[PDB]
Order: structure tokens, then sequence, then C-alpha cells
């Protein structure tokens, strides 16, 4: 980008819309398990 | 209402949608489009759902069917009542517990066999609802080996009422005896009345069999029946030809009279349906449509 001129020191702040999703369930009674994903900046 | 449990377990645990991880031969089956209801239904899907399907299925996923060969066994415990309906959500949550613990080769072979003999070998439960020995063949069968067979008089026709009374509660499957105190009992209907004492009715026909009674006398019985005995009487009726107790005996005024008393209302019922719909076809008093019609029949 190029922007205007300022006085304090900014920050350019950028929000990527990026598929989160998490898909947790319960196989018994108190284990619970979460499976995330973003897809860039992956994690799993 | 359903025949199966495994059914109600196929439809509580598997996806509604066709997918390639279970039902491979009807996913295949749409993307090569050859289907005789909407076959052009694939193509035109973008890449979200065509890869999402078409790498699914030439090759499989492989999935678990541990949450779901235990829903196969633990609806067929609460479809017969062994478990009761508030607490399955109990067992499940322990059975899955149990068979991830000590799981093996063996233990998923295992369930699987006891999957298979609560569909095909759970037709017993089909059988006795029609046999109804549940509480009528063998519950009985402890009564007539409880009675004497040695009657003074008459010894014929006491071992054919006994032979036309299994039949009554053979031919009935809602009907049931069972052991109630030092007694047996016998109800015509689950939920139902008209309840014999049925210790106290043989005990009564007992030393009764051969009388050979003429037929001027009615108001003598009240010392000498006992009116369960006159009702047992009447739920013999219908199960009862005319050659088990020919003419003469007292039972002859009795079981024959019962049936001609079975025979009259059984055909004023069809009087009665026409009575009162006949009562809305003119105009009558519908207050007025019930007093003077039971006292034509009665």
């Amino acid at each position: 980008f190029e922007v205007d001129p300022m006085d304090e020191p900014t920050l350019l702040y950028v929000l990527f819309e990026v598929f989160d999703v998490v898909r947790i369930h319960q196989p018994h009674r108190g284990v619970i398990e979460a499976v995330y994903l973003r897809t860039p900046f992956s994690a799993g | 209402q359903q025949v199966d449990p495994a059914m109600l377990a196929a439809l509580q645990s598997q996806p509604s949608g066709v997918t390639p991880s279970d039902d491979w031969a009807a996913a295949m089956d749409r993307i090569l489009a050859l289907t005789t209801r909407n076959p052009e239904a694939f193509r035109q899907q973008p890449q979200a759902n065509r890869f999402s399907a078409i790498l699914e299925a030439v090759v499989p996923s492989r999935t678990n069917p541990t949450h779901e060969k235990v829903l196969a066994i633990v609806n067929a415990l609460t479809e017969s009542k062994a478990i009761r309906k508030d607490e399955a959500g109990l067992i499940y949550n322990a059975l899955l517990e149990r068979v991830a613990r000590y799981n093996s080769t063996n233990v998923q072979a295992n369930l699987d066999r006891l999957t298979t003999d609560v569909r095909e070998a759970v037709a017993q439960r089909e059988r006795f609802m029609h046999d109804t020995n549940l509480g009528s063949q063998v519950a009985l069968n402890a009564f007539l080996s409880t009675l004497p067979a040695n009657v003074p008089r008459g010894q014929e026709d006491y071992v054919s009422f006994i032979s036309a009374l299994r039949l009554l509660v053979a031919e009935v499957p809602q009907s049931e005896v069972y052991q109630s105190g030092p007694d047996y009992f016998f109800q015509t209907s689950r939920q139902g009345l008209q309840t014999v004492n049925l210790t106290q009715a043989f005990k009564n026909l007992q030393g009764m069999w051969g009388v050979r009674a003429p037929v001027g006398d009615r108001a003598t019985i009240s010392s000498l029946l006992t009116p369960n005995t006159r009702l047992l009487l009447l739920l013999i009726a219908p199960f009862t030809n005319s050659s088990t107790i020919s003419r003469d005996s007292y039972l002859g005024h009795l079981i024959t009279l019962y049936r001609e008393a079975i025979g009259q209302t059984q055909v004023d019922e069809q009087t009665f349906q026409e009575i009162t719909s006949v009562s809305r076809a003119l105009g009558q008093q519908d207050t007025g449509s019930l007093e003077a019609t039971l006292n034509f029949l009665l």
C-alpha cells in the first residue's frame, strides 16, 4: 500500500478471511477432542 | 413399531446423504453418471463437491464401526425392556468404554456375532407372542400337574374340559396365567378384567362333574356354584363345541346355555348398531335413544 502522512506511529492491520473450522466430538464421558483448521497458517 | 433394532442403529448412526466412506456402491453409482433418476447431476457440481467425493470413492476411508455395533446391541436390549429407557445413555456410555478397554480382533468380531442373533435368533420373541408360553402354556402345565386326575363321577368329561381349557390359553395371545400367592389365576386380557380364581374354581367343580340334573332347577346353585366358576364357564363357552359335555350333565345346563346367552348378544349387537344409527336418521332425543333401547334387548 501507500498511505497518507500522519503524526503517530501506526500499524497496517490486515484481516485475512481464512477458514477457521473446529470439529469437536466426544466418544466417551469426559474425553472431548478438538480438530482445528485454518488454511493458510495451517494447524490441526 | 419396528421389527429389527439394528435398522434403528443404522438409522441413528449412518449419514443420510450418500457417502463413499460407508456406501461406496451408491456413491460411485452417481460419479460415473449412470443412474435412472437424474443421471446428469454430478458434472454440474463444482470443484468443491466433486473432489470431496471423487477422491474418497476411488480410495475409501477406513472408519471404525465400534460406535455403531454397540447401538445394535443397546437398542436390542431396550426393545425387550431389559434396560430402562431412561438409562441407555449410561450403558452405551459404559459399553463403549468396555469394548475400547479390552478391544482386540476378537471382540470386534464377537460383537458382530451378537448383532446377528438379535436379528435372526430373536425370532423366539416373535414366536412366543403367538404360542404365548410366556404365561399360558408352561405356567398352566404346572396347574394341570396340580389337579387330581381321579374324579369319581365323570372321569371322561373332566379331562375334556381341561383339554378345552389348554386350547383357550393357546388360541389367545393376550391371556395368561400366573403364580400369585398359593393359588393360580387367569386373566382374559392384559390390562384386563374378569380374573377367575382358578384354584377356587376347580375345587368348586370337584365333586360336581356327574350330577345328571333335571331341567326344572335354576336357583339352587347359589349355595352350590360360585360366580367366578359361573364366569370361568363363560370364558370356556366359545371354545367348547357340542361334543365336549353332551346333553344331560348339569354343565350341559350351563355350558350350552352360556353359548346361547353369548349367541343372543352376538346378533343383538348388530340390532343395537341399527337402532343407534336411526335415531339421527329421523331425529330422536339422544338422551331417550338408549333408555328404551336397552330395555328391549335385556
